[PDB]
């Protein structure tokens, strides 16, 4: 016989035939999957009285456990079973309700914001419902669904109930973001955006996808705060960190201006004791809302290579020092310019100064290299100024050895961030980055949390899925959609700090990047490591920047340039194609295919809605949803593994079946050169920066030890090709 | 991890 | 270890066919001349062609001047120094003959219990447990090498939290008894507390009149007394969360592989014994023997009962069809029954148990191979019906053989204490949930047999028990007991080089085998064990297996450890033996 | 070895 | 440890001179009435003025309902499992009454000695010595605290 506990409490006989039909349904269209295999694995686990939801988890996991490179369609079998389950969990049936009935219920329960019902009529929801294709749920992979279920879909944390499905998520994000559009265009934009996201052409960050449509207005996922050399700014900085990490934002802290250990008694304000005690304070601030005091809350802190304390700073996350010599749960960005590198090559010295003893040196470091050189050499003379000398080879080695040993000491080329930038370095210098080293935006110190004259940069992110687009001209519509969706959100969201609101309203800065690059290269038969992708990458990223700029341009015509457009190099008719690192000419000869001069005039005349548009970020979650390779990164392998409380989640790289040979796995790359050239070619067009990785497999090197010679040569190759930043250093375990 | 052997001769050729 | 030889000089004095013919010759030596040499021939044939396997003590000893062949004994300790001493003495005597020991020590009153006058039970169980351990190791060179015991106690014993961690690595030395295994005794109510997320109340057996007896014999009565005593605040007690208690047990089971489980209700609701006269209240070293015991008050106490078991196995790979089991059952049952009279008893209580109940434990080897050649597997339920068919035939024919023998020579003295005497059969008392996982019909005339048993009795109170085999099955080149092979080739170290053995008919069956670690989980196996337990008189050395690399972050979830435990119980599994965790 | 995470909700359904 | 008292509640029920008079009274209780109370007086005098000392089991126990006063025993083990068992059993019985033990175990044949048939003395003295030790510690809370033996 075998009985089954129903949804209520009622019990009825098992329907093995029903189970078979769901499985047959789920397996439709798929290849190399065995329904009967799934049955064998799951049925043996059934017991008299088993509840109905547990029969469901059982078949899902059974199908999931057969995901492999040889049978990758088990990703989709499991996915569909999981979807079906989630329909039942949310609606009591497979068919979703009508959009209007769903939104009304959710507003009742307080799970959707009621402005959706204010801003749209029943007629309009009826119409939106005709845009919706709930069958698009059938296109998720299993790992994708686990992410939807884990962090996207509106649900109860406590009770475990799921209240929506993916197409309502998608339609309602569109609905919310475009809700102030004139009725003439509104539902057009809603439809087009819903299409773009539901078919995976555009990806959005987790805070947006989980939050937009709910009663919250907190969606800011990364902030950039600059600390001034005063207790007031130190306090303000700290306070702003606390406020933001409580909303689970990642933090980039510029702390390079804090004067060094042993600097004169400023009267009261005690800067004698130096940087580290303050660095520890930012770290507790960053961890102020984390359960362990480690788990959650993340920050990257920035300082210049020539800071008097640099030797002490470089080793802040090294394993064994005294406890007061370490600040281990924050990452660092070491800031470097051309002169520093020149000292290395010439085998000369680097002179270390406290920023407080060298008038104008700090400002020049970012804004004006000739001026930096003048002041630097001037101050190396002057023996009245407190200074210290280190061998450049010694200093760089210390940095590179800490970078390698932790993977988490990062690099920012501050000249590149300002010579090749949408900002006039004399008005709005880029003097730091964010958590992940792809955001490059102006900041100003605060003298108090609510100081109206400070500037905090936030960034507003999205990505094009280069695998989901048949040709580059699709980027025009997608750029219109992405730029407009993000621009609306800037007005839509709230700002916990006046300085953050200033930055956003003033410059309206966007950071749109890409996912699925590796797959895209593979299907064009290119690779990372051999230069075979150089021209395609030029072609690809020209199209991205062109169309992004075009979209933001049209939007400026329609709605006005951003308040501080006059502080951009774009305002002076300067384009990314004018200011890039020239050495790039030697490694690609792709012509520009778009009318950049037409655009140049149109930008000078009408301005840009957004001061920046593009930034190449990492993606973990965004790209699992699309079954896409992460950002611009080569896959570590063909199948990725995640632990979860529900079993091992496997995801096979897209079209493994036809592309296994076309892929170039991370560790197949003979070295970093090809990749870094691709990053450089990308950086030609990108407004901000790129989360560029460096990788080393010890087993490719004599005695399994990575030579410093090579660590430094890749560093210099980065610089030569105008790479703004370097993020993680991956060293292979094995 | 690292081998801290560095030659200046080799580096000095590089054009920034 | 089989052939008669000189330990000192290294000379071998016989060959395998003399071993075999002479074991037959000895065991059947009192048969009437009319039948004698027939039985000898048939048995010699059965063993020499590997259809029947016998334990090492028998195969090495029967024909030699010795009369010591007892390989595992079951001793119950009472709550008194006299019984503690007797128990210890009986252990010493038996381990000196290299027997494995099952010790029931669950009745020893807990630490802090009233001064009984003189007899000092204030200090509790552990100091006595250590004493049984030195007893068990009293004849072992290192003090570790040789001599093996499993000690039993109830889950609700006041000291249980201390007992569960007796083989844990680092405690104080006086908190550990590491070179003995344990069986934790559980019934339905204990499990119910777990599921309902309730408490388990811990009692010293000395403070709860009738609770101990009821635990094994009568569940309704157990529940009554248990809930009654949870009320009464005059009685010393202690409360633990069932989830906490079970987890402690399951985590110790997993970490050592050697904390075992006995479902004491199943051992008595589905049993050849009337639980009101002869309850099964313990098991043996390897958790397949389920037989009545009585405490001794002195080594030579005529009123004690020690269970021994007398073992053999059918080689399911050596038989072309199940009807061969009729002759083989006749042969096996008669050979073992003769040995009971043939062998000696170092302790009066052991002789009582054997002469009284004449209990046999005949099992199987080569199950995996048998499944493979029938194209079935362990893990998917594909073997359920074949297993039902197979084990019905085994129990039927065993019962039939023992029946004929009772006609010829008389039922065993204490047959009246069996459920068989009251016309109750294993097919009447099994766990009903088994109906949901197999629909094989009975193929034999169980009602014909029922009457014949009521009329004539059984020579033997039990017949069947599924034991592990290491040595018996290597001789036959057979897969061990009911276990799936860890791999296709096994390796042993020896002073003569690496011994390799390839699984039988690897050539034609490599794909048909399902290796231990190929099983997605334990469910299919446990259902097979349950189907087996329907017919088997005693218990089964059932294993549970876990490959960490099948679980997120390589860690086995307690959720799953507990679900397999409950699956065992649901399908009426009497005991669980080793927990194997894959190294790698 | 072990992950000591246990949910009662899941267990409570089981029929002994 | 001398005065009669309640272990649980902590109450003391007697004083030293009653202890002393009643030990005398008990020990001489079968004396002929002609001499009895003379002996009682003289002994009471001897102990109460400290001229004679008696062991703890006697001073705490004599006059109470117990008859266990034996504070040290001497047991000899023979070269056989039966005697080994007997020895062990006798140790258990005595350590439960908190007696100190002298065990002679010098007769147990050595490691590697011929198979006596069954009775397994191949493995030697130490495994048996361990067995006497658990016996000695069979009534001790830690498994160390209390119970004492010297083996010869």
């Amino acid at each position: 016989n075998l009985l089954v506990t129903k949804r209520d409490g009622s019990t009825e006989r098992i329907n093995l035939d029903k189970i078979h039909r769901v499985l047959d349904w789920a397996a439709e269209g798929l290849h190399n999957v065995s329904i009967s295999q799934v049955e064998l694995r799951s049925h043996i686990q059934f017991y008299d009285g088993i509840k109905t939801s547990d029969i469901h988890e059982t078949i899902i996991k059974a199908a999931a456990d057969l995901i492999s490179r040889d049978a990758p369609d088990y990703q989709y079998l499991a996915a569909r079973l999981a979807i079906f389950h989630l329909r039942k969990k949310a609606y009591g049936q497979f068919e979703p309700p009508a959009l209007y009935d769903h939104v009304v219920k959710m507003v009742e329960m307080g799970k959707y914001d009621n402005h959706l019902l204010e801003d749209y009529t029943e007629e309009e929801f009826k119409q939106m419902d005709t845009f919706i294709d709930h069958d698009r749920d059938m296109t998720f992979s299993y790992a994708a669904v686990k992410q939807l279920e884990g962090k996207y879909l509106v649900q109860n944390r406590v009770t475990g109930e799921i209240y929506e499905s993916a197409q309502f998520l998608y339609i309602l994000v569109a609905a919310c973001l475009f809700s102030n559009y004139p009725r003439e265009t509104r539902l057009q934009y809603v439809k087009r955006f819903y299409d773009a996201v539901s078919t995976f052409k555009i990806s959005l960050p987790t805070p947006i996808m989980s939050g937009v449509r709910t009663p919250t207005r907190q969606f800011s996922s990364c902030v950039l705060i600059e600390c001034g050399d005063s207790l007031d700014s130190i306090n303000a900085t700290s306070s702003a960190i606390v406020k933001y990490v409580s909303q689970r934002a990642g933090i980039g802290i510029n702390a390079g201006r804090i004067r060094a250990l042993g600097s004169p008694i400023r009267g009261g304000e005690a800067f004698h004791t130096g940087c580290i005690p303050f660095y520890k304070h930012f770290q507790t601030a960053v961890k102020s809302c984390s359960q362990g005091g480690v788990r959650g809350g993340a920050a990257t802190l920035f300082y210049p290579m020539w800071h008097l304390e640099v030797e002490s700073l470089l080793v802040l996350k090294n394993n064994r020092g005294v406890e007061g010599n370490r600040v281990r749960h924050m990452d660092y960005g070491v800031q470097i310019n051309k002169l520093m590198y020149t000292r290395l090559l010439k085998g000369e010295d680097i002179t270390l100064f406290s920023p407080s003893d060298v008038p104008g040196l700090y400002d020049a470091f970012f804004a004006d290299q000739e001026e930096f050189e003048r002041l630097y050499t001037k101050y190396e003379k002057d023996d009245s100024i407190r200074k210290q000398r280190v061998k450049a080879v010694e200093l760089f080695s210390l940095m590179m050895q800490e970078r390698a040993s932790t993977g988490r000491i990062y690099i920012q080329n501050v000249d590149h961030c300002n010579t090749h930038s949408p900002f006039d370095p004399a008005i709005a210098p880029v003097r730091q980055s964010n958590l992940c080293l792809e955001i490059a935006l102006p900041t100003k110190p605060l003298n108090d949390v609510n100081d109206e004259n400070g500037e905090i940069a936030l960034c507003t992110l999205s990505a094009f899925n280069l695998g989901a687009i048949n040709n580059l001209d699709e980027l025009e519509e997608l750029a219109i959609l992405a730029v407009r969706a993000l621009d609306a959100l800037l007005d839509y969201q709230d700002y916990p700090i006046p300085a953050a609101k200033r930055g956003a309203m003033g410059r309206r800065t966007l950071g749109i990047g890409v996912i699925n690059f590796a797959y895209y290269l593979a299907k064009h038969g290119k690779r990372y490591s051999d230069g075979s992708a150089n021209n395609l990458t030029h072609k690809t990223f020209e199209a991205i920047q062109y169309y992004l700029l075009k979209a933001s341009n049209e939007l400026a015509k329609e709605q006005g340039a951003c308040p501080w457009f006059n502080e951009t190099t774009y305002a002076k008719g300067i384009l990314p194609i004018d200011t890039y690192k020239k050495d790039l000419d030697t490694i690609a000869n792709e012509p520009l295919h778009y009318d950049w001069e037409a655009l140049r005039e149109s930008i000078k005349t009408h301005g840009l809605r957004n001061s920046t548009l593009s930034a190449l970020m990492p993606s973990e979650t965004s790209s699992q949803i699309s079954n896409a390779t992460n950002g611009i990164e080569p896959p570590r392998g063909y199948v990725s593994i995640k632990a979860s409380k529900d079993g091992i989640l496997r995801q096979v790289v897209p079209d493994y079946e036809h592309l296994h040979d076309a892929y170039e796995l991370l560790w197949e790359m003979p070295g970093n050169d090809g990749y870094l050239q691709l990053v450089g070619i990308m950086q030609k067009f990108i407004d901000q920066s790129i989360s560029a990785n460096t990788n080393y497999d010890p087993s490719r090197f004599p005695s399994g030890k990575v030579p410093m010679q090579q660590l430094l040569k890749d560093l210099l190759t980065a610089y030569k090709f105008g790479v703004k930043t370097l993020y993680y250093q991956n060293t292979r375990d094995g | 991890q690292i081998d801290s052997e560095v030659d200046t001769d080799d580096l000095s050729n590089f054009q920034l």
